[PDB]
């Protein structure tokens, strides 16, 4: 009975979101009316942390789906499980945020924010113990970005000893379609920072390369990009969602996968013999998010393996691979590596391992975004869209110094020593 | 007949005090159902079984256990389980929320606000007791409950309980069998703020539950069912004394007495043999020499250390089975001379036997064969402070970098908090090098 | 190293062996360190939603 | 491959098999503090040893036993010769030795012998040393326990009084005295290997019976000879003789060889030594294992009688002979516990 909220914002949200619910789903085995039929009794022991019990034994996720933009609320509503969410729980404007942030978070997503927290209520109060609340989102938009985080700090004034967790889609160095994305990133990681709990960083040019490198689809889409986020989440929620040898929750997660309040940024990876996915589930070329490992130190790690398998086998390569490889992992927090395993697998897969990992070298990323904001703040480009709402130079200035702090902060723990 | 509480705080607590009344059951015939065929006196009596358990005009034998967790689903399992009938409700407390692998969490943020229903549930049973000795707790070094309520309960058994004994079966951290990143702080905390409040604490190191269920047992992973089990093996046989007629540890005042002669180094070192798979075809029985040498083999302690390199102040013998005392004293005299056994000049060099005719009892389909004569041995030796250094380290590589010490100031505690308890440590394991250091 | 203390019973029995002789806080105490916690917790939130009201 | 640390930075020994772990290729080091190792090279001091034997996954393999001390102390040897059944306190091989506590003390039995051999005008020549004593000084050779005990009043850390040889066996040309210094290794199974190569360690000046202030001719640490001996070097390079001359001058000028006269009782000593502490440090049993390097320290007396008079856990080896003990100790001592990828120099000493 440790229920989570989900909540998704903007395009990125939503599309990311939808497909989230669609593979849990199959996983718990629920059709998109919203009945049970499945095979195990294990698929519902824990199905509440999710969904509702709704009347004639319906499950309704605990969703709400948010956007200033009524297109993708459409196609949500369209999609392979449209009909499965709450028809109350879309909560739409007509007005769009056109990749301000400033739009999202002061004006258009400040008239549209109290009907989503409303909703909120209604599923939180019909929790029997509310355990936290999730957001998928992206960072490089208007919506997502601007209004998602508005929703975070409202969420943590009515609810300030809940988890929040956020999946947030962060700007790629080389792939990019938004011309103002540094200064939307900027300003959402700012808010991130201080009201977050856990962050999982994804970056579309890695999962870019994944689908077409590695799963080789010569034409991939955001279809295909959403299947790789969507298979992560539920492999990150797999111990919420399933029974087995360990009962844990989020706050559990964030308190031992959080060294310090605000390195809580994570990098998340999945695979695809038992050594070869341990070997596969540390490469860079797994790595969900843009930054290399290998140009860091882990503070704490995550392994979760799924499906029928030797459990000592598993032991032995994850204990293998931090012996192996030992100097990728700070000395200062003892057993940080740690494992979980659960007996059921994925879809059409008979074995699965999914990453999370708090590196060091998530600050690779942060320094991007600082220099790309500087190029664009110092000569105040595109500056005019903003301070247009109501926004002072600032409110740029102080996320510029709170990233570049970050940034500061991650680069002392890289070369802390015993 | 005096009564005996047992206070069950947490994951481990809990699950490791159902298989000791699992075992309790069948060492006394009690049925699931709580009516034992072999009792005579109906409704109550002053038989020494009836120091565990309390007894109902219906014949039901209620034991004298209060399970309290922060959470309910490890406890669910007990109100649903083979034993449900067993206990009434009453005696089972849970939360909503747990505390989350947070010490802080669960003494000072959620302990103050269950503190008070469970000591009332512990005072309904004690009301129901003539001549209360004292209080067994239960509890993990590592869990959030187990380590941040169980420091807080100890206290106030402390004041509403002031003359009566606390022994404590705590569960020492092991990277091997699921632990957190945080648990070294949590098991500095909450000794530190419970170690004047213990009269005698039996630590169980994982790590070594875990090699010896997986070299004796031939259990490649060890499950928490496959350490419990084991556990409560050696629980019961210290726990025997207090549910069958004898002349020693028959009181839980006897207990430091006769193993803690320094207030603070109160922490014996339990060894267990033999550990046999059932597994195993026809495995030869083996002789009192050889189970009571086993006695010395560190592989076969609850803590991983070198009683050769400390001292002993203490120790005692508690055999199960066809044991007479000629065998006992003769092992004895042939392995004073193989061992090295170095006792404290200012103690004697000896040792206190106990015999229980009973064999052990074996649970049915479980992983112990069922042997017909086995010894635990409980040491107060120096040796056992290699536990506290190896926890100790690990607390300090964190704590330099103050990692994680935001968690534990979220729930209001202070950051001297954990330089008063380190400190405390310090001087634990000082004093534990004065007694067995030269 | 002779056997002393032996007593006999038909549950069991015990000895000793010699092989060698030799050569707290009250109630209200406890309440004001969980107040002075409650306290700590009041006020670091109060820190947060002034912050947050700002 | 695997993994060791170093924590023993002023290690002359094992300063160098950490350069030949390294050049196998099939072995990295890690730093202090990394717990994740596969062997350490401890510290001298208060080595961690509470803490080796606990990391999942890792057969962990230490350069020191623990308890060994018991045996490599002045005061702690004595006290563990007159102790030990086996060894007992009429050892022989061992010279007459009391533990003096300056300011479980023996000053009135030491003070009886004296006087037993003032009667018969016996030999009362003893030596006052201590583990405190560095770089050659702190011992102080006389005659007349007056003299000795006021000596060790002025030192602050315990002190042993031992009968000095006064008739050590004299090299020629010379007349001057010498020790012998055996290398031992013991491997994780105890297994007793003694270093084919020793080293005699000579005074170059001639043994002078006379006075004992002179203690250039009459102790024969190489750290002193250096300091004030005129003579130095004059005989062998750097006061150091080895087996193959040593075993020639026995036979041209005595008509016996090393190996029996001398070798033979020395391999006794090292077993009886060894073997009498091994059911205190044995690892054959422990989560982790140990391994260990001993240099006994060995005096001969003119009638080719062998005395042991100190034993070093941490010594330090001869300049030439160690590329070849080094590499020795990762073959038995090393290798033996972590197998690389597909003659004997030492001597065991039989249980
Ligand atoms: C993030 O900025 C983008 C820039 C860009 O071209 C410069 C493209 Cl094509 C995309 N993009 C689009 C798309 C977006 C906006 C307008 C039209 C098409 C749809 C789609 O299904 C996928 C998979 C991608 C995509 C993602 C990550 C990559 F590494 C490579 C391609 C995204
Ligand atoms: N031997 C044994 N140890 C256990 C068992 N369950 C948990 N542990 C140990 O307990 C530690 C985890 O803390 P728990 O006691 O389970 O947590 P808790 O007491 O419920 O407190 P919370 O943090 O609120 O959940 C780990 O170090 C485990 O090694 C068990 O069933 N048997
Ligand atoms: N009983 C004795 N009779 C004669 N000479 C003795 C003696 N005991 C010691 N010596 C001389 O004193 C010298 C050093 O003695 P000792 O062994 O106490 O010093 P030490 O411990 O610093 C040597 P190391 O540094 O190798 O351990 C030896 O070289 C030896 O010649
Ligand atoms: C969602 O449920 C999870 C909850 C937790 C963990 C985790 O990762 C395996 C989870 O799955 C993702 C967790 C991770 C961090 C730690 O390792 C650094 C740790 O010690 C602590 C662990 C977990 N503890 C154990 C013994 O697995 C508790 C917290
Ligand atoms: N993975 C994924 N990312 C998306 C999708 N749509 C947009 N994005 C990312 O989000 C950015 C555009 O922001 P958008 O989703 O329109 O934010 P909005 O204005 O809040 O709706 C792009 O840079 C993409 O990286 C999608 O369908 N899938
Ligand atoms: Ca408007
Ligand atoms: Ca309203
Ligand atoms: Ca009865
Ligand atoms: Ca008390
Ligand atoms: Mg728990
Ligand atoms: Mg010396």
């Amino acid at each position: 009975m440790r229920e989570i909220v989900h909540i998704q914002a903007g395009q990125c949200g939503n599309q990311i979101g939808a497909k989230f619910w669609e593979v849990i789903s199959d996983e718990h085995g629920i059709d998109p009316t919203g009945s049970y039929h499945g095979d195990s009794d294990l698929q519902l022991e824990r199905i509440n942390v999710y969904y509702n019990e709704a009347t004639g034994n319906k499950y309704v996720p605990r969703a709400i789906l948010v956007d200033l933009e009524p297109g993708t609320m459409d196609s949500v509503r369209s999609g392979p499980f449209g009909q499965i969410f709450r028809p109350d729980n879309f909560v739409f404007g007509q007005s769009g945020a056109g990749n301000n942030w400033a739009k999202g978070h002061y004006t258009e997503g400040a008239e549209l924010v109290d009907s989503v927290l409303d909703v909120v209520r209604k599923e939180s109060e019909s929790c029997d113990c509310l355990q936290g609340f999730q957001l998928t989102h992206s960072l490089g938009g208007g919506t997502g970005s601007g209004m998602g985080t508005l929703l975070i700090s409202k969420i943590r004034e009515e609810y300030p000893d809940r988890i929040m967790n956020t999946f947030s889609v962060m700007p790629s160095p080389k792939v990019s379609d938004t011309v103002v994305e540094p200064y939307n990133a900027t300003l959402s990681v700012h808010q991130l920072v201080e009201n977050t709990d856990e962050t999982y960083c994804i970056d579309n040019e890695a999962l870019y390369d994944i689908c077409f490198r590695t799963l080789k689809l010569t034409t991939p889409t955001y279809g295909d990009l959403n299947h790789l986020v969507s298979a992560t989440m539920s492999g990150v929620t797999t111990c919420l969602r399933f029974p087995g040898q360990l009962n844990a929750d989020l706050r559990k997660l964030a308190v031992n996968m959080v060294p310090f309040p605000r390195l809580h940024f994570f990098m998340p990876g999945f695979a695809p013999t038992v050594p070869e996915l341990t070997q596969q589930m540390f490469d860079s070329k797994n790595m969900m998010a843009a930054c290399d490992p290998r140009h860091g130190r882990y503070l704490t790690v995550a392994a979760i393996f799924r499906g029928r398998m030797s459990m000592k086998e598993v032991d032995e390569q994850m204990l293998n691979v931090q012996n192996k490889n030992s100097s990728y992992f700070v000395e200062w927090i003892p057993n940080n590596v740690k494992t979980a395993v659960c007996d059921i697998p994925p879809r059409g897969l008979k074995m699965s391992a999914t990453f999370i990992g708090n590196s060091t070298a998530i600050q690779e990323l942060f320094k991007r975004i600082s220099e790309q904001f500087t190029a664009m703040f110092r000569r105040k480009a595109f500056l005019h869209w903003y301070t247009g709402e109501g926004m002072d130079e600032m409110e740029f200035t102080e996320a510029e110094s709170n990233m570049n702090d970050l940034v500061s902060e991650y680069q002392q723990y890289q070369d802390a020593t015993a | 007949m005096r009564e005996c509480i047992s206070i069950h705080v947490g994951q481990a607590g809990v699950q490791i005090g159902n298989a000791c009344w699992e075992l309790y059951c069948l060492e006394h015939g009690i049925q699931p159902d709580g009516q034992m065929p072999s009792d005579k006196t109906i409704g109550g009596g002053d038989d020494s079984f009836n120091t565990f358990f309390s007894e109902t005009g219906a014949g039901k034998h209620v034991p004298r256990a209060v399970f309290v967790d922060l959470e309910p689903t490890v406890i669910d399992e007990v109100r649903t389980g083979t034993y449900r009938q067993l206990f009434h409700p009453e005696q089972l407390i849970t939360g909503k929320e747990d505390a989350a692998n947070n010490y802080a969490r669960g003494h000072y943020t959620i302990g103050k606000e269950i503190i008070d229903l469970v000591l009332d549930r512990i005072r309904k049973l004690a009301d129901q007791c003539t001549g209360l000795q004292g209080f067994l707790v239960f509890h993990s070094f590592g869990g959030g409950t187990g380590s941040g309520f169980t420091s807080l309960l100890m206290e106030r058994l402390s004041v509403d309980y002031g003359k009566k004994s606390k022994l404590e079966f705590s569960i020492y951290p092991a990277p091997q069998v699921s632990t957190a990143v945080v648990e070294p702080y949590n098991s500095i905390l909450t000794t530190h703020t419970t170690l004047e409040h213990s009269d005698c604490a039996f630590m169980v190191d994982n790590e070594a539950i875990y090699d010896i269920c997986r070299r004796n047992l031939d259990i490649e992973r060890p499950t928490y069912t496959n350490l419990n089990r084991l556990i409560s093996q050696i629980v019961s046989s210290i726990t025997a004394s207090l549910r069958f007629d004898g002349a020693l540890n028959v009181d839980l005042t006897e207990f430091q007495t006769n193993l803690v002669p320094y207030p603070r180094i109160h922490f014996p070192l339990a060894t267990y043999a033999p550990v046999i798979s059932a597994e195993k075809a026809y495995h030869e029985q083996l002789s009192v020499a050889e189970i009571t040498n086993a006695c010395f083999e560190p592989a076969n302690q609850m803590v991983k250390c070198d009683p050769r390199h400390g001292k002993y102040m203490a120790c005692c013998l508690l055999y199960r089975g066809d044991v007479v005392p000629k065998d006992v004293n003769a092992a004895i005299a042939t392995i004073k001379t193989k061992r090295s056994i170095q006792f404290v000049d200012w103690c004697p060099t000896g040792f206190k036997v106990g015999i229980n005719y009973q064999p052990p009892t074996v649970v049915p389909g479980g992983d112990l064969a069922k042997v017909q004569r086995a010894v635990c041995m409980l040491s107060n030796t120096t040796a056992i402070a290699e536990a506290w250094a190896r926890l100790d380290h690990k607390f300090d590589l964190m704590y330099a970098k103050r990692a994680f010490v935001h968690w534990y100031v979220g729930e209001g505690m202070e950051e001297g908090e954990f330089s008063e308890a380190r400190e405390d440590m310090a001087a634990l394991e000082k004093d534990y090098e004065e007694v067995g250091v030269d | 190293m002779e056997v002393i203390e032996l007593n006999k019973c038909t549950s069991g029995q015990s000895f000793e062996v010699i092989l060698k002789p030799p050569s707290d806080p009250s109630l209200e105490e406890i309440q004001k360190k969980l107040e002075a916690a409650e306290e700590r917790r009041k006020y670091q939130e109060a820190e947060l939603l002034k912050h947050l009201a700002e | 491959m695997y993994t060791f640390v170093v924590r023993d930075e002023n290690s002359s020994v094992y300063a160098e098999v950490s350069r030949l772990l390294l050049a196998t290729g099939q072995w990295k080091r890690l730093r202090k503090d990394n717990p994740r190792f596969n062997l350490m090279l401890g510290e001298r001091n208060r080595l961690p040893f509470g803490r080796l034997g606990h990391e999942p996954g890792l057969v962990q393999l230490v350069n020191y036993y623990r308890g060994a001390d018991k045996l490599c102390r002045k005061a702690s040897l004595v006290k563990l010769i007159k102790t030990s059944p086996e060894l007992s306190e009429s050892c022989t091989w061992f010279p007459e030795s009391y533990v003096i506590y300056p300011t479980t003390d023996e000053r009135e039995v030491f003070l009886a012998a004296y006087n037993r051999r003032r009667e018969g005008r016996e030999g009362n020549v003893w030596i006052a040393k201590s583990s405190a004593g560095a770089k050659g000084e702190g011992i102080l050779i006389s005659s007349e326990a007056s003299e000795l005990l006021d000596f060790i009043d002025e030192q602050g850390q315990v002190h042993v009084i031992q009968k000095y040889l006064e008739k050590p066996l004299l090299l020629e040309p010379g007349h001057r005295k010498f020790d012998i210094r055996s290398w031992v290794l013991v491997d994780h199974l105890y297994n007793i290997y003694l270093y084919r190569e020793g080293v005699l360690r000579t005074s170059s000046e001639p043994y002078n019976s006379a006075n004992f202030q002179d203690k250039t001719c009459h102790l024969t640490n190489h750290c002193i000879q250096k300091e004030y001996s005129k003579n130095y070097g004059r005989y062998e390079e750097g006061n150091e003789m080895f087996f193959e001359e040593f075993n020639q001058y026995l036979m041209d000028a005595l008509n016996t060889t090393l190996e029996n006269s001398i070798l033979l009782q020395i391999k006794h000593i090292i077993r009886s030594c060894l073997m009498c502490i091994e059911p205190a440090i044995s690892t054959k049993h422990l989560h982790y294992q140990s391994f260990q390097l001993f240099g006994f320290d060995f005096m001969v007396d003119e009638e080719l009688k062998v005395w042991l008079i100190e034993v070093n856990g941490a010594p330090a080896c001869a300049q030439k002979l160690y590329a070849e003990l080094c590499q020795g100790i990762v073959d038995v001592a090393i290798s033996s516990v972590f197998p690389l990828a597909d003659t004997s120099i030492f001597i065991k000493l039989h249980h």
